[PDB]
DNA sequence: CACAC
DNA sequence: GTGTGTTTTTTTTTTTTTTT
């Protein structure tokens, strides 16, 4: 029952702590320590991490398929006898999954200028960092500021693109444009807002 | 398949032409009489078919949806043989079945029984308007103008336009309906509710959709208790799991007890024997006492109350003057007194005995739910009126228990209708004055 | 030829692939056959052989196999089941079908297949603690039913027919999670439209229930989570909407484009395939019990019920065991037992219907364990629904209509009395809610029906409830010198429905105080948490503590109550109408003359109802003379205690001629 | 027997001229529609007309026209749509329901859709009692298009008022 | 339906 | 050349329900 151990590196205690107002897209692909008040949290769902597909004929197994924001699947069968460019059956048992949650944070009350609406943001939590930031608790997140394109424009087997500057011209796009949305991906979060023998052992 | 179809058709034709109990060809005579009054239908009793030949009944019960159209074709051929001198344009007849099989409870209908014959009971709660299903369909080829005809069985298997020209390619959809030459029949959608005495404990009643056809359309009205013998069929509605299928019933027989739409279509559906029995009963000098004793026998005493109930159930005679205003013929009776005097029992008995009767609770009653409710159509986004409780009792009686628990804004809404026998609604752009002679 | 130890040391990398090995499959089949035929408990009988007997007899098609039994003997089978249930469900179902064939030859006619409902799963979860590691494995989550679709027939063996060339496709097994995919046709590689064959196709029942995190287990101030469970054939329509239940099943997942589009990640949506169900609504204080049905009684249990029924004095022992933790108040205990067993609802020719449920009202000073009595009743009865004071509105008691958020139409959902149908409804602080809410239950407690005529929805529900209410006398204290109506705020019609009315007075008597305080302290010491493995040792300690106070075990008393309610229909053939008629006439005579208690025909029917309950609690199918005299004495005593003390002595003197013998 | 009411208008009267009495309840907005488009070719000085037919316009069934103005002649000549010379007709769609007073006990009034065209538009308003004489025509596909093979939806039925 | 992907 | 994809809507107005 060998189980490939994936690891989740948790960075914390960065020299600087930004905020929603301090968000700048030029910091994409970098580590920050955003602190904000949690207002809304999603559920704990399993998200595909390392896909493991099987081609419909000749049964060749494609494993360790990297997954982007889309539902990407392998496009070529490694066995040069299988005609498969879009037809596969994902081996649900063999594929790797991650516990995943989408939390919603907003600007802290003290950081709000008078009259201005407090600004919100969406953060992605994975692994043990899930369910550690309940709504109402101001938490000091930390991780990477990423951007999610609109996967509807990217093209999906089940959905279609739906209808202020969008870029276009990709091979996979064709004629439609692509829009982007800033999000955070946290590797660590901290909120900043029984037998006798058990108590003795848990006591210094 | 054609040979088997011909075999079954000929067997059914022989059954029709030969079946008889004692010197009277019952089905031949019934078919002739139905043709005489332009009633192109036939009520076939199940025990008769079973007794004639068990093999035919087994073949019918195995795949009714395919056997029945052949039976209808045989009926049409028999009608042509024994109602028109050889050497047309006669519509295909509609089959009606009557059985005595065990009535399966409505909630007992399950993944099995699909495409079988099912007998059950219920109460009608909704009767949609009559739509039209095509039987003869004249069709025209789009490019090469090759006109043909299609015959539709209306028995869905589990049909579309042909996907080829059939005699240049003309496209994969080369056919258009010729409306002025096609033939159509009426179809009605009913919604049945399971019997309240048969619901599970702590369970809301289960609804079920079904479809009438032709001579079975407009046979009953909502609020009536009926029994249906039909086919438990399946259709896929595109409106939330995977491979889910909507169940329903295709009707093949109705057995009501409160007659057809209206009060026997506002006319006498009374056979001669029962009419003569009614006349004989009317000549009884002690008929008043017999009726009084027949009102709530389990309730001791209360003779004057029983006589007043008899008067109410009879009611006066409606008068319509030439000048325009009318005089109602209903009686309004209130029963006050100490609790535990079987007043609620009397109202329940009245609701039980009255041909048209709606029993309502005082607290569980709203003005919009008693006469008419303005509701927005989910699909068409349009407002429409849905009849209230007292409207369903039109031409009958409403037994309102806990009359002291009328909401003062709800009690007043009945003042017009209990006297004028009319309901005026001016809501959501709808201005109507319906009749409620209750 | 593989051993159980050979099952223990896995060879294939994944457990499911290990199970797919044919020799492993045959070995597991034979081992499960042996486990079914030979599993023996402490009493020595083979449980599963009798289970197959019952499965055949009632044609249940479902074999409820406890997880604990399979864990204790041949444990690696239970470990595999908790890890890879998907294939062994099929294999164990086939083995159960073969065993049924052994007991019941050619059982395949009645049921082609058999299912298995695994019970008592150890790892209980919640809709907040689920993680991806639980995929393709059994869980025992707990939740409240929120939505429940209809019983849809669903494709089992789809046999498509090719449109281009072919005419038959293989009977693919519909997963019931994702739509069946055909891809390139087998007859020809070209792709085209497909549709099923109506000749050879079979269907299974399908229901789409939605469990939500229970309000009890949700941390306060936090939103509750929800997950969806599919009920397959033979499992549909088992839990009503709004019911709190425990579901054991597989935690599967599938892909949908909508979720990926909404969240922007290749995330799947989880889903639960039901395997067994236990309703836990109304028995949240009944933990420590085994089996999916607590009120379920075995054949030996029914035999024990019959044996103890023939015992004389069983009525008194049952009465004393109503409130073992509550000292004294024997009349209240008797009334509670009568309402619990209840009478037979008469229905004359389908025209006249007679209520067969007993409604009891307890008026008494605070701190008299009336609330504790109601809590015991809620924990005790088969179907119990508890509501308190203003915390229950008029519509929430019986029924309410609402516009459907998804389909946009009015639909009716039952209230408290609907969920308590053919059960019991308890009303704490019956004097403290709104009178307009209190009047909404007249039809419910007398006609045993709920009529709704609102928003174009007109119907008549049925609520065969047994109303038990608790109130507080005016000013918080009961003035015995005054008539009962003056000590209450309620009217006659609400007083009339209640068959039995018990008045509790808080006096100061040194002997009574001594005994009550001693009993309470003894119970509290007995109730102290600090007061051959751990399980049966704990059970023995609990039985030791119970036998001090309970003449009959409560876990057996509740089964006996359920059995008597569902299988005893006593008849009143052996009785004397003269005594009952005279008693009713005298009751009305003393009520009209210097009296305020309403004595109506409902009250006369109450005597027969209480006699029927007395016959029920002895499992008697005919109301004996003792069952009638006891009911008459109870009724006359309840009437007398409802009168002022000034005329109470004279009324008791008049009534003494009717309670002869006791 | 052709003097009927919306309740009694059974399917047997399709393609038959009937007279129905009722109350006007809903009236759609007056909307003109094309029946004939006129185009001018500014390379030959010629006028080309194209007649447009619809199931709701002509009684006899004909191939529906895609309602596209031909901007080019057959001989590669650009055509300009000549409004004013093209032909449009006023169209309306009203709802006629039976009398509430002859509505049978326990039933609400039923309604049918009528298509007034050309002169008949705006000749009636909601709340008016009326008797219309016209053809009981049927429209729609009623499924039968592989979109609804087993689904039991019927056909669109209405009256072309004369 | 039909023009654009 | 075979087969798609739109256009495509949740307002205002009733009715109910809990608080107020
Ligand atoms: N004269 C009578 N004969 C027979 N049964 C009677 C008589 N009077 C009362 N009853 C019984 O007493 C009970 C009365 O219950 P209900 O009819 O529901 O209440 P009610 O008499 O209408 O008065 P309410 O509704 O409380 S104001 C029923 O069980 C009747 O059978
Ligand atoms: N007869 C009794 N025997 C044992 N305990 C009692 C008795 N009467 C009252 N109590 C105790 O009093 C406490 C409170 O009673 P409570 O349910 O508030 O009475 P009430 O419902 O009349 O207000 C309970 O914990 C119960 O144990
Ligand atoms: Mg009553
Ligand atoms: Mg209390
Ligand atoms: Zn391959
Ligand atoms: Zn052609
Ligand atoms: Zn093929």
């Amino acid at each position: 029952e060998q189980t490939e151990r994936v690891f989740q590196i948790s960075f914390f205690n960065l020299p600087t702590v930004h905020r929603i107002r301090d968000i700048r897209s030029e910091k994409i692909g970098s580590l920050l320590s955003i602190s904000g008040t949690v207002t809304r949290t999603s559920e704990v769902r399993p998200e595909l991490y390392k896909a493991s597909f099987t081609c419909d004929m000749c049964r060749a197994i494609v494993d360790n398929v990297e997954q982007s924001f889309k539902y990407t699947e392998p496009t070529f069968c490694p066995n040069p006898s299988c005609e498969n460019r879009a037809f596969w059956t994902l081996n649900v048992t063999r594929s790797r999954f991650l516990d995943w949650q989408k939390v919603r944070i907003q600007e802290n009350a003290n950081e709000i200028p008078t009259g201005s609406m407090p600004r919100t943001l969406d953060v992605i939590l994975r692994g043990d960092s899930v369910e550690r930031a309940k709504p109402g608790d101001r938490c000091k997140f930390t991780g990477v500021e990423i951007v999610v394109p609109d996967v509807t424009q990217l093209g999906l087997p089940g959905v279609k693109p739906s209808s202020n500057s969008g870029v276009t011209g990709l091979r996979s796009l064709g004629v439609r444009d692509l829009t982007y949305k800033i999000s955070f991906l946290a590797c660590h979060v901290i909120s900043i807002g029984r037998d006798q023998e058990v108590f003795l052992n848990s006591l210094s | 398949n054609d040979d088997d179809n011909t075999e079954i058709i000929k067997s059914f034709k022989n059954f029709i032409l030969e079946f008889r109990l004692d010197s009277q060809f019952i089905y031949r005579d019934q078919l002739r009489n139905n043709i005489l009054v332009k009633n192109y239908s036939l009520t076939v009793n199940m025990e008769h078919l079973i007794g004639y030949n068990e093999d035919i009944y087994k073949k019918l019960s195995d795949e009714p949806s395919d056997i029945i159209p052949l039976f209808e074709t045989a009926i049409t051929q028999v009608a042509k043989r024994i109602s028109i001198l050889s050497r047309n344009s006669l519509p295909t007849f509609q089959l009606i079945l009557n059985s005595n099989a065990n009535q399966i409870p409505l909630r007992d209908l399950d993944s099995e029984h699909v495409s079988k014959i099912v007998r059950l009971s219920g109460i009608i709660i909704s009767t949609s308007v009559l739509s039209s299903r095509a039987t003869y369909l004249s069709i025209m080829c789009r490019n090469c103008r090759h006109t043909t005809s299609i015959t539709i069985n209306n028995f869905n298997s589990i049909v579309s336009l042909p996907r080829s020209c059939l005699s240049k390619n003309c496209g994969p959809d080369p056919y258009i309906i010729i409306h002025e030459s096609s033939k159509f029949i009426d179809q009605q959608f009913l919604k049945l509710q399971e019997i309240p005495e048969l619901v599970p404990v702590g369970e809301m009643p289960r609804n079920l959709t079904m479809t009438c056809d032709r001579y079975l359309t407009n046979k009953v009205i909502p609020g009536t208790r009926v029994t249906i013998v039909g086919i438990y069929s399946i259709y896929n509605s595109k409106n939330s799991g995977v491979a889910i299928r909507t169940p329903y019933i295709k009707i093949l027989g109705i057995q009501s007890d409160v007659e057809t739409s209206s009060i026997w279509n506002s006319v006498t559906m009374f056979t001669e024997e029962e009419e003569e029995e009614f006349l004989q009963l009317s000549r009884n000098p002690k008929l008043y006492e017999i009726l009084t004793n027949s009102i709530a026998p389990s309730i001791f005493g209360n003779e004057d109350i029983k006589k007043a109930i008899v008067c109410l159930l009879m009611g006066g005679s409606k008068k319509i003057l030439p000048d325009g205003m009318r005089l109602r013929g209903d009686i309004n009776v209130l029963l006050l007194g100490d609790p535990g005097t079987a007043k609620s029992q009397l109202l329940k008995f009245v609701e039980k005995v009255s041909p048209i009767a709606v029993y309502t609770s005082g607290k569980g009653s709203s003005a919009a739910g008693l006469t008419a409710s303005v509701q927005r159509d989910p699909m068409t986004r349009e407002f429409y009126l849905e009849g209230g409780a007292m409207v369903l009792a039109d031409g009958g009686v409403v037994c309102i228990d806990e009359f002291d628990k009328m909401r003062d804004e709800d009690r007043v809404a009945i003042h017009e209708a209990m006297e004028q026998q009319t309901i005026s609604i001016a809501k959501a752009g709808i201005t109507t004055v319906l009749n409620s002679r209750t | 030829e593989l051993t159980l130890e050979s099952l223990s040391n896995v060879k294939a990398n994944s457990y499911s692939e290990w199970i797919t090995q044919p020799n492993v499959s045959r070995t597991i089949a034979r081992e499960l056959k042996s486990f079914l035929l030979e599993y023996t408990d402490e009493t020595g009988r083979s449980v599963y052989g009798a289970r197959i007997r019952t499965l055949g007899e009632m044609n249940s098609e479902s074999l409820e196999v406890n997880y604990r039994h399979l864990a204790e003997s041949k444990a690696i089978l239970a470990l595999f089941l908790a890890k890879c249930p998907e294939e062994m469900l099929k294999i164990f179902d086939l083995v159960a079908m073969e065993a049924t064939e052994l007991h019941y030859p050619d059982y395949a006619r009645i049921h082609s297949e058999i299912h298995v409902r695994i019970s008592d799963f150890p790892t209980i979860y919640s809709l907040r603690e689920l993680r991806e590691s639980n995929l393709s494995s059994l869980v025992r989550v707990t939740g409240v039913v929120t939505r429940r679709t209809g019983v849809f027939p669903q494709l089992k063996y789809v046999k498509f027919n090719c449109l281009k060339c072919g005419s038959i496709l293989g009977p693919f097994f519909q997963d019931s999670n994702e739509e069946i995919r055909i891809s390139f046709c087998t007859n020809c590689k070209s792709k085209g439209p497909f549709r099923v064959n109506g000749e050879k196709t079979v269907y299974r029942n399908y229901q789409r229930v939605t469990l939500q995190e229970a309000p009890g287990t949700v941390p306060p101030g936090r939103l509750p989570r929800h997950r969806e469970v599919i009920l397959l054939a033979d499992l549909v329509d088992v839990s009503k909407p709004g019911e709190e239940v425990e579901v054991t099943g597989i935690y599967k997942n599938n892909y949908d484009g909508n979720l990926n589009a909404k969240n922007g990640f290749p995330v799947f949506a989880t889903i639960i395939e039901a395997n067994s169900i236990k309703r836990r609504e109304g028995n949240t204080a009944n933990e420590g019990e085994e089996g999916l049905d607590v009120f379920s009684w075995t054949e030996e249990e029914e035999r024990e019920f019959r044996k103890i029924s023939r015992d004389r004095g069983i009525i008194d022992k049952i009465i004393s065991s109503m409130a073992p933790s509550i000292y004294g108040h024997r009349d209240i205990k008797t009334a509670v037992a009568c309402s619990l067993f209840g009478g037979v609802p008469k229905n004359v020719n389908g025209k006249h219907s007679i209520r067969g449920d007993i409604n009891v009202l307890l008026l008494g000073d605070p701190g008299t364990a009336k609330s504790q009595i109601l809590k015991y009743v809620e924990k005790t009865a088969h179907r119990a629904v508890f509501a308190t004071g203003q915390g229950a509105s008029a519509v929430g008691l019986t029924a309410s209509v609402r516009k459907d958020p998804i389909t946009k139409e009015w639909t009716l959902e039952g209230g408290a009395l609907v969920l308590a149908d053919k059960g019991v409804c308890l009303i704490d602080e019956f004097d403290k809610m709104n009178d307009q809410d209190r009047t909404s239950i007249h039809e419910a407690m007398e006609q045993q029906s709920i009529s709704i005529s609102k928003a174009g929805i007109v119907t008549t529900l049925q609520a065969r409830c047994s109303i038990i209410a608790a109130a507080n006398p005016n000013g918080g204290r009961y003035n015995s010198t005054l008539p009962l109506a003056q000590n209450v705020s309620l009217t006659e019609p609400i007083l009339s429905r209640f068959d039995i009315l018990c008045v509790v007075r808080d006096l100061v008597d040194e002997e009574a105080d001594e005994r009550l305080a001693t009993f309470v302290v003894d119970s509290h010491v007995r109730s102290h948490p600090e007061n051959l493995n751990a399980r049966q040792r704990r059970l023995q300690r609990q039985r030791k503590k119970e036998e001090e106070i309970s003449p009959i075990p409560q876990e057996l008393l509740m089964k006996y109550i359920h059995y008597a309610r569902t299988k005893i229909y006593p008849k009143l053939h052996q009785m004397d109408m003269d005594k009952v008629s005279r008693v009713y006439a005298d009751l009305r005579r003393e009520s009209i003359s210097t009296g305020s208690f309403p004595i109506t025909v409902r009250h006369l029917e109450s005597i027969l109802r209480i006699a029927e309950s007395f016959a029920k609690m002895r499992l008697s199918e005919f109301v004996s003379s003792y069952d009638l005299d006891r009911a008459i004495k109870v009724v006359v005593d309840s009437f007398v205690d409802a009168q002022k003390v000034s005329v109470r002595r004279q009324l008791r003197r008049s009534f003494a001629i009717y309670t002869l013998g006791h | 027997a052709h003097a009927l009411s919306p309740r009694t208008l059974t399917a047997q009267h399709l393609n038959k001229l009937v007279s129905v009495e009722g109350i006007v309840t809903k009236t759609s907005l007056v909307r003109p529609k094309l029946i004939r488009s006129v185009h001018y070719a500014a390379k030959t000085g010629r006028f080309h007309y194209r007649d447009y037919t619809d199931a709701t316009t002509t009684l006899t069934t004909r191939i529906p026209t895609p309602a596209i103005y031909p901007t080019e002649d057959t001989e590669g000549n650009k055509l300009t749509t000549e409004y004013g010379y093209s032909t449009f007709i006023d169209h309306q769609r009203i709802t006629v329901q039976e009398m509430p007073e002859m509505a049978p006990a326990g039933q609400l009034p039923r309604s049918i859709d009528v298509i007034l065209d050309d002169d008949l538009v705006d000749k009636t308003k909601p709340g008016d009692r009326v008797n219309v004489v016209g053809v009981f025509k049927s429209l729609g596909a009623g499924g039968m298009n592989q979109s609804n093979s087993n689904t039991l939806i019927g056909f669109k039925t209405l009256i072309l008022g004369n």
